[PDB]
């Protein structure tokens, strides 16, 4: 989730992440433990061969005839955990991530308690307005030369700037509110 | 580690009902204090038969008496 | 891999979280604020009661009844009548 | 209502008591970890598979029989008695699984 | 309409090729990409024929701008995007094909269906006789008239 | 939190060497065997037992019948 | 318990010491993978796999093509838990 | 409240394994019990008749003719 | 679920009884001298004891005992044993009355069908 | 037998304490999650006392206790039939109701609304024990929608979730 | 009724003559003791109908109303206290007083004896409503609404303006009281086919029926909040009120001239419900909603049975009930958010608690929650309708599905799911929001508890 889709895929990245999806919808059919270490051992083989085929062609052959083994080797149910997609709790404790810019409405007895927390608060509101100019100036001077963008954005590199568009990153609704 | 727990603001939404749970139970409680004390003490009247020439009141033929007030008094 | 940059960014932007992270936490005193079973079985009881059995009680036809399922050989109490028993089957066998 | 009841509370007991692990799959030996939800799991089991003489057993058998000695159609009264042998096949699945099995649950054990 | 130019609203179905690639600015899109509805008169007009995928399959992990509609801001949004929404209709990849799957469901529904009514030509039933009621099988009990008596119906031993 | 010596785990003695040693005979060498090893390795080792589960408690179930049944 | 960072820092660096490739007295925090344990390509999709199942969530695959120093696991599990 | 712990058989508590026997074998014991005073589990108590030995003379199969 | 099943779907037929109109012969196929049935409880009895319908067999009699003794020791459930046992049995030897009519039923028919080759 | 009818309309009154308390101000000051406990338990006792009636003699009350409206020929009222299905049943639900209330205080620790969810959950069950005690089927269909909607409530407890929404 | 109505008119000086600063209080204050003496018409201890004066009377059908009338004033003014608080303090005391007027005028309409006494108070309430809507309306389309809103209206009135003089010089009066208890029975010609339609189109066409509905969802959409309440509350209602005095007269006729109507109601009951199921602007969907809820009521004076109109009564008090308080809290949403976009503005509940459970009761009143009179409403409808064809329960059946799917699919895009991640932040609820909400259900759960009042004349 964090870091940037990349434009397109390359050969290896679609041929490593289905070893992750194939030997993770292999511990769905076996649902036991030494014979699934067994039958993913011998996966890799499968994988391990054919590792070093220079033909371009070839590897783009046997990537494509494996994703359609696969799709027809797949479990229905696979182990998908919890907090991932699809899986249950993946969503659950969003109900209690409030976005933070909501403590901004409270009344002023309520904020009345709670004293040092917005004390601390407010330090880090003056430290977000303190460098929103330094940012996207820097966001813009380092800004492409080309037409080429990518999501990423750059780090600080220069000291006292915070590395920049921040503010969502850190500042997050914690993942359990709870 | 007690943390910090986000929440909407909530005295917008309690505020309100101090005021309305409030302001209902005003007037309300006086009025329950009427309907039992009169329901008590004063009492739904029992049936009768006209006595040959009374030709009854227009309150007269309403059981419960503050319904019979206020058909004496406006109605 | 991680790109160089990126990792100085994601260095950076975990320590600020990190710090935000602790400033959520609560300081001491952070919160500044500025037998009974009979009463709620008993209590509600005796009002039931008196709204069972001085109004519906009193309006007809509220709390109608079946019959007491009457056996060969007991008697009414109201009337005072005796059922008259069965006969004698002899069959057992059981 | 009574067994089924136990059943998903004890479920409740396991997702809980694990990391909200909602998965037979990853979920194994209960039955030395938690001995009192395993005992009120096989209890449920048992009852929900008719074990004679336990609640199940009083009121099911006598709606299964009805069936046998009824008049009724052959699909249905030969789908309702493989339909109990398949209530014992899913009950054993979870007890094979969830309780009588090697450990399958995340490292940590709390 | 604060800030909304009749330019930067859509428009009518793009004729010429540059009204094609005019219409791709506006809708920030790739000029080789906007592909118009298709010219029928029903009402699209220019808005852009985006894939009938629905939100359902839309990276899940990936940080998008509106988290739950799984869609950035900016990005042509899908004219049935009130139905594509990951509450409603999915176009989500199944492991088994949608033929196979609607001939096999319905399959099993026709073979129960039809077994059904083979059982209900061959039904099951123990070798009991007829139950007997007693009286005339309950004629006046059963709410007969007490003044008509039934013709007799009588049952015997063994 | 302490944890276990990273060393106390082992293959042998548990299923996963079975597993070992046919992966073995295909040259194969099962690397991440050790770290599934603590499934097997202790407290957690002992089979269990379809009729032992129906029948745990059914020891003292049946003393109990036992002495009621005499009184 | 919560997980503390120096904890989940030691669990990352236990699991490997128990897979078998990777040299049970050097890997080091800060000891990439590739280039320093030396570990395949292959391999580090079943590293990061091993950490989603000591830790029980998933780490997304654009955010675990890199998790190779053997420590930025041990500051992303613990980024993502929220752990301060 | 428990102590976690790593790739070892988690402690157990006196009071838990007592609970989980003691219901199991309360069970046991019932299912014993009423076993005993009640076995009609098997054959009920009623004994299925042959319907095929019916003498002829007890159905009232008049004599063929 | 029995053999009967068999021997009249599968098979043979027009031996094995319907089931409705399982009593077709007359009252006497050869009976001599058939005394109907006895039911031992008055139709008021039964109206009395509030029998359901469906209950008011030819046992109703011993099941209005039943019932006594439950209302009466009410708060033993477990101790009007021998009256259940007593209705259960009434049960069975109708059960087994109804058993019997239908295999005399299915008896009769084969006499017909035998009688039927007598004929040429 | 008064203590009968008393009984059944009793049950409802009880459960339904819970629910103006959440109302009032006075939740926050008693512990929700403990008292809710308690008052169904001595519902389910509440509910014994009639079933024991039932099973001395077979009786069936129905006790129309409110009218709502004459409506002309079709007149409405609000009555709850004590037939064998309905005591038995009120009996084994909120035995149940017992049990689960206690293990939400367990499972449900650590929400920050459980006082929500154990208000619902009571919410439920008056709305079940309506549908199982209902004589005119009016009452009967308040019963069937009602358990649908809080259903709808708590299937979809943790809203956020859309899996949960849909 | 002239308490009703003088102390009514009296609101007009008070808003012109009072403070700038104090105006509103004193109007709103006032008008809800108009509505305390409003009740008093309630007080019917027997059957004969109360005929105040020659020229006013209030029937069980119209005393219900009336009393709505002088309620929603009060509300209509604390609605629109906010948008309207940026006039010029000449602009408000025209609005507040253009409010007092619509009631003044629609006490007077739904409180007439003289069928054409309706007719010109009938269609003065335009008057006031199109400047509601067209004056104070934020869209650039208010002009086209309006326009949608006057011919549609105007275009049915003049036939019914031709058709009471017409049965004026027929019979000889225009009294409700005489014309029902005088032999008018119309002679199934062909003529007098359209005197039927003549008397119908315009109470119809204000009643959205299927064919000429169009204007209620362009008008609500641009209208403010009061207009809109005013709109789906009173103003709908009306035509609805004239059909029931109207088919006094016309008697033999609406057995076989109504199945047109019927249908196109029924099958337009279906179409309008499941256009709410996909309609991105919340306004239009609440809008449809009112089509379709009283694309019943349409269904069920024309069917004419006793228990219909008791189902119209029961149905048209509490819909309009619930649509305000629906269209009320879509206007707290769309000045916090500033757009009327379903889609947009997710997950209120995490930020605005309360107004969410007013939410979830307005969507239970709009579906039918069993002990509401919205339930008893439709079920009674739903009965007769099946004693006109038994047929009929499959098409009153697509609606009761499709009802459901959009009052929770309002609740479930609107005030669930994850919050919208930075829209202006939305500040919290004003205590105004939350008691116009709770005036506008309090009543509804009060009404619920003894439906008998809102039973209609049958
Ligand atoms: C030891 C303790 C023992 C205690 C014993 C009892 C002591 C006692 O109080 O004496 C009884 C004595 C009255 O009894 P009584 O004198 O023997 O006779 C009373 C009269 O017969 C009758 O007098 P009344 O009727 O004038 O006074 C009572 C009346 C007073 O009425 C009012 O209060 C009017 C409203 C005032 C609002 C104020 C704010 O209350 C009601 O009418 C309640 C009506 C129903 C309300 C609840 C809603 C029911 C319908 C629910 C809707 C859904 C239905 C679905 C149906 C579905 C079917 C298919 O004192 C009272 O209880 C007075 C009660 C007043 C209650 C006012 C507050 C009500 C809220
Ligand atoms: C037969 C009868 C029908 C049976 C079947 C009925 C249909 C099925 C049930 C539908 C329930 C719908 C629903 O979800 O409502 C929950 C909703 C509460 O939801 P929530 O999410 O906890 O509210 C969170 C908010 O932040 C507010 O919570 P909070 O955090 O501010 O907590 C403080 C508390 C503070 O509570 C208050 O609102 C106090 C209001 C006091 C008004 C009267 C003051 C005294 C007047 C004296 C005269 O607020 C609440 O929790 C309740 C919010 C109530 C909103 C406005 C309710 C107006 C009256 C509703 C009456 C319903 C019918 C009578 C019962 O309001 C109710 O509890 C309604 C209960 C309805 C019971 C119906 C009858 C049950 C069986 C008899
Ligand atoms: C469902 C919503 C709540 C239903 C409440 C039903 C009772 C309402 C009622 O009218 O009670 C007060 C009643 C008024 O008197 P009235 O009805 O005229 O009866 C005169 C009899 N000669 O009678 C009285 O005023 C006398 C005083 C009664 C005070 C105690 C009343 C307690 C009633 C508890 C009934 C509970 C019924 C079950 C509720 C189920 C809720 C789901
Ligand atoms: C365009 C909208 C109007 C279309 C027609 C509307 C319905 C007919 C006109 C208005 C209603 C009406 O009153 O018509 C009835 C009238 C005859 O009146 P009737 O009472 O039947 O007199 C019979 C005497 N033996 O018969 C007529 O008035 C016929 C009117 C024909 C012209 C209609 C308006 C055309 C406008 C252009
Ligand atoms: C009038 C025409 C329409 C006008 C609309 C706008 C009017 C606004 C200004 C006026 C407001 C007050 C006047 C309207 C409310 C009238 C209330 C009322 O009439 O109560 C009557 C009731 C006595 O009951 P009664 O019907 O006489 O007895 C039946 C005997 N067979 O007396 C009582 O019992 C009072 C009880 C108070 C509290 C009752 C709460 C009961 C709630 C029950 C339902 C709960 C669930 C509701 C679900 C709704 C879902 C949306
Ligand atoms: C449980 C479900 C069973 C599904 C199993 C599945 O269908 C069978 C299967 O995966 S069949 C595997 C064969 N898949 C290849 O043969 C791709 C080879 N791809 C290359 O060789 C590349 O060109 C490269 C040189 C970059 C590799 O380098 P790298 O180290 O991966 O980075």
């Amino acid at each position: 989730a964090f870091c940037a889709p990349p434009a397109y895929l390359t050969h290896q990245q679609k041929v490593l992440r289905l070893y992750k999806r194939a030997l993770r919808h292999l511990e769905s059919w076996c649902i036991h433990r030494d014979k699934y270490r067994y039958f993913a051992c011998l996966m890799r083989a499968r994988f391990e061969e054919h590792k070093n085929e220079k033909d371009m062609m070839r590897a783009t052959q046997l990537l494509r005839e494996a994703e359609e083994e696969f799709w027809q080797n797949q479990h229905p149910q696979p182990y998908i955990f919890p907090d991932s997609p699809g899986g249950t709790s993946f969503e659950r404790y969003e109900c209690y991530k409030v976005p933070e810019w909501c403590l901004d409405y409270w009344h002023p007895s309520e904020k009345a308690m709670y004293p040092d927390y917005f004390s601390k608060r407010e330090q880090w509101k003056k430290l977000r307005m303190e460098s929103w100019d330094r940012e996207v100036k820097q966001l813009q001077e380092e800004t492409s030369p080309d037409g080429i963008m990518t999501e990423a954005l750059p780090p600080a590199r220069r000291e006292g700037d915070l590395p920049p568009l921040w503010w969502h990153i850190v500042t997050r609704p914690r993942e359990r509110p709870t | 580690k007690r943390l910090f727990v986000v929440k909407p603001s909530l005295y917008y939404d309690a505020r309100f009902l101090r005021l309305m749970k409030f302001y209902l139970m005003l007037t309300g409680i006086p009025v329950i204090i009427g309907i039992t004390l009169v329901n008590i003490f004063i009492g739904e009247a029992e049936l009768a038969e006209i006595p040959e020439g009374y030709i009854p009141e227009h309150w007269e033929y309403y059981k419960h008496p503050i319904s019979r007030w206020i058909a004496r008094n406006f109605y | 891999g991680y790109t160089p940059d990126e990792k100085l960014r994601l260095q950076q932007l975990r320590e600020l979280r990190r710090r935000w992270l602790k400033d959520q936490e609560l300081s001491p005193r952070e919160p500044v604020l500025p037998l009974f079973a009979v009463s709620h079985v008993l209590i509600p009881m005796w009002f039931v009661h008196y709204y069972v059995k001085y109004h519906m009680a009193t309006k007809p036809y509220t709390i109608v009844s079946s019959k007491p399922r009457i056996f060969p050989g007991d008697t009414i109490l109201e009337t005072g009548e005796v059922i008259p028993p069965m006969r004698d089957f002899p069959d057992q066998h059981h | 209502a009574f067994f089924k009841a136990m059943l998903f509370m004890c479920s409740g007991s396991i997702i809980h008591s694990l990391a909200d692990e909602q998965d037979i799959r990853k979920m194994g030996n209960i039955t030395k970890i938690m001995p009192f939800t395993s005992s009120c799991l096989v209890i449920g089991s048992l009852a929900l598979t008719g074990m004679p003489f336990l609640t199940g057993f009083y009121s099911k058998d006598l709606i299964i029989e009805a069936i046998n000695t009824c008049n009724t159609n052959a699909w249905a009264l030969l789908i309702t008695l493989i339909a109990t042998s398949m209530t014992a096949m899913y009950s054993m699945r979870i007890i094979y699984f969830v309780t009588m099995t090697k450990p399958r649950f995340p490292p940590l054990i709390s | 309409a604060f800030h909304m130019t009749k330019d930067m609203l859509p428009g009518s179905y793009p004729r010429t090729p540059e009204e094609r690639a005019a219409a791709a600015k506006k809708y920030n899109m790739r000029v080789e990409d906007y592909e118009p509805y298709p010219d029928d008169g029903m009402g699209y007009g220019d808005y852009p024929m985006l894939p009938n995928r629905s939100q359902h399959e839309r990276d899940p992990w990936y940080q998008w701008d509106h988290s739950e509609l799984r869609m950035n801001w900016g990005e042509p949004i899908h004219w049935d995007l009130d139905m594509y929404i990951r509450n409603r209709v999915d176009t989500s990849p199944t492991p088994v094909s949608w033929d196979v799957m609607c001939k096999h469901l319905f399959g099993f529904v026709a073979f129960m269906v039809f077994m059904f009514w083979v059982g209900h030509v061959f039904p099951s039933y123990q070798p009991v006789g007829p139950k007997q009621y007693p009286y005339n099988n309950l004629y006046l009990e059963r709410g007969g008239d007490p003044t008509k008596e039934p013709e007799p119906v009588v049952h015997y031993d063994i | 939190m302490e944890l276990p010596d990273y060393r106390q785990w082992k293959i042998e003695g548990t299923p996963l060497e079975t597993v070992q040693k046919k992966l073995a005979a295909r040259g194969l060498r099962d690397p991440w065997a050790r770290n599934e090893a603590w499934r097997y390795m202790g407290g957690f080792a002992g089979n269990i037992t379809f009729p032992s589960v129906i029948l745990k408690g059914f020891k003292w179930g049946f003393a109990a019948f036992v002495v009621a049944l005499g009184a | 318990p919560p997980l503390t960072l120096d904890g989940i820092k030691d669990r990352v660096l236990y699991v490997l010491k128990l897979y078998d490739k990777i040299d049970p007295e050097k890997l080091s925090v800060n000891s990439h993978f590739m280039k320093d344990l030396g570990l395949d390509s292959l391999d580090q999709v079943e590293i990061i796999m091993a950490m989603e199942d000591e830790f029980g969530f998933e780490i997304p695959d654009i955010d675990a093509e890199k998790l190779m120093c053997p420590q930025e696991i041990v500051d992303y599990i613990a980024d993502k838990k929220d752990v301060y | 409240h428990i102590q976690p712990r790593y790739r070892e058989f988690p402690q157990l508590t006196r009071s838990q394994v007592i609970q989980g026997e003691f219901l199991s074998s309360l069970m046991w014991f019932w299912i014993l019990w009423r076993f005993w005073h009640d076995s009609d589990a098997v054959l009920g108590h009623f004994s299925y008749p042959d319907p095929s030995q019916w003498t002829d003379e007890e159905l009232g199969i008049p004599p063929d003719d | 679920m029995g053999a009967h099943l068999t021997r009249r779907y599968l098979w043979d037929a027009s031996v094995e009884p319907d089931p409705e109109k399982i009593p077709s012969f007359p009252p006497d196929l050869g009976f001599p001298e058939r005394k109907e049935r006895v039911m031992v409880a008055t139709q008021q009895e039964m109206m009395d004891a509030q029998l359901t319908l469906q209950q008011r067999d030819y046992c109703a009699h011993y099941l209005i005992r039943l019932l006594k003794c439950k209302r009466d020791s009410f708060p033993n459930f477990l101790a009007c044993k021998h009256e259940q046992h007593d209705w259960d049995y009434c049960e069975h030897l109708d059960y087994v009355k109804r058993m019997k009519e239908f295999e005399r039923e299915r008896r009769l028919l084969q006499r017909k069908k035998r009688r039927a080759l007598k004929e040429a | 037998m008064n203590i009968f009818t008393t009984s059944i309309l009793l049950i409802f009154i009880l459960l339904l304490s819970p629910i103006l308390i959440s109302m009032s101000n006075l939740i926050k000051h008693i512990n929700f999650p403990l008292y809710t406990t308690t008052s169904i338990k001595f519902s389910f006792i509440i509910s014994l006392l009639p079933l024991l009636m039932f099973f001395h003699n077979n009786m069936e009350y129905m006790i129309t206790t409110w009218h709502w409206v004459t409506m002309n020929s079709m007149e409405l009222k609000m009555s709850f039939k004590t037939d064998f299905f309905s005591i038995l049943f009120t009996s084994v639900a909120l035995f149940v109701t017992w049990s689960i209330m206690q293990f939400s205080s367990w499972y449900m620790h650590s929400d920050p609304n459980i006082n929500r969810f154990i208000k619902y959950l009571t919410l439920f069950l008056i709305t079940m024990l309506i549908l199982t005690s209902a004589n005119n089927m009016f009452q009967l269909f308040i019963g069937w929608e009602g358990v649908g909607i809080m259903s709808f409530l708590l299937i979809g407890w943790w809203y956020g979730r859309t899996d949960a929404n849909t | 009724m002239l308490k009703i109505i003088l102390p009514s008119l009296m609101l007009l000086p008070l808003t012109w003559l009072s403070s700038p600063k104090k105006t509103w209080t004193n109007v709103t204050s006032y008008s809800f003791l108009i509505s305390l003496t409003s009740l008093t018409l309630l007080w019917q201890t027997d059957e004969n109908y109360k005929n105040f004066s020659n020229m006013f009377s209030s029937d069980p059908l119209s005393t219900p109303l009336i009393i709505l009338t002088a309620w929603l004033l009060p509300l209509m003014l604390m609605a629109s206290q906010n948008h309207l608080k940026k006039d010029n303090n000449v602009l408000q005391k025209l609005y507040i007083s253009m409010l007092i007027s619509l009631q003044i005028l629609l006490i007077m309409t739904f409180s007439a004896t003289e069928l054409i006494m309706f007719y010109i108070l009938f269609e003065a309430t335009l008057i006031p409503t199109l400047i509601i809507i067209t004056r104070w309306g934020n869209q650039t389309e208010r002009l086209n609404a309006g326009i949608y809103f006057l011919f549609y209206t105007l275009i049915g009135s003049i036939p019914l303006l031709i058709a009471l003089i017409l049965i004026q010089n027929h019979v000889g009066t225009l009294n409700l009281m005489i014309l029902s208890f005088t032999t008018h029975t119309l002679d199934a010609s062909w003529s007098n086919n359209l005197l039927w339609l003549a008397c119908m189109m315009a109470f119809l066409i204000k009643m959205p029926l299927y064919g000429v509905h169009l204007w209620l969802p362009k008008a609500h959409v641009e209208a403010p909040i009061a207009g809109s309440m005013i709109l789906a509350a009173i103003l709908l209602k009306l035509g609805s009120y004239g059909m029931i005095r109207i088919s006094i007269i016309l008697d033999p006729l609406t057995k076989y001239m109504a199945y047109p109507f019927i249908l196109l109601s029924l099958w337009g009951m279906i179409m309008t419900s499941s256009i709410c199921l996909r309609q991105t602007d919340l306004k239009s969907l609440i809008a449809y909603s009112s089509v379709s809820h009283m694309a019943l009521v349409i269904a069920s004076i024309m069917i004419q049975t006793p228990w219909s109109f008791m189902g119209a009564t029961m149905l048209m008090i509490a819909h309009g009930l619930t649509s305000s308080l629906l269209f009320c809290l879509a206007n707290s949403n769309y000045e916090r958010i500033h757009s009327r976009t379903m889609i947009m503005a997710r997950g209120l509940q995490m930020v605005f608690p309360l107004m969410a459970t007013w939410w979830l009761m307005a969507s239970l009143a709009n579906l039918a929650l069993p002990p509401s009179i919205n339930l008893m409403g439709e079920l009674f409808i739903t009965m007769s309708l099946f004693s006109w064809s038994n047929f009929t329960i499959i098409l009153m059946g697509i609606n009761i599905i499709i009802t459901g799917m959009y009052s929770m699919y309002m609740i479930i895009t609107t005030q669930r799911g994850k919050l919208t991640n930075h829209m202006i932040n939305l500040q919290p609820s004003h205590t105004r929001e939350l008691t116009l909400m709770a005036l506008h259900m309090i009543p509804l759960i009060l009404l619920t508890t003894s439906p008998k009042l809102i039973t209609g004349l049958t």
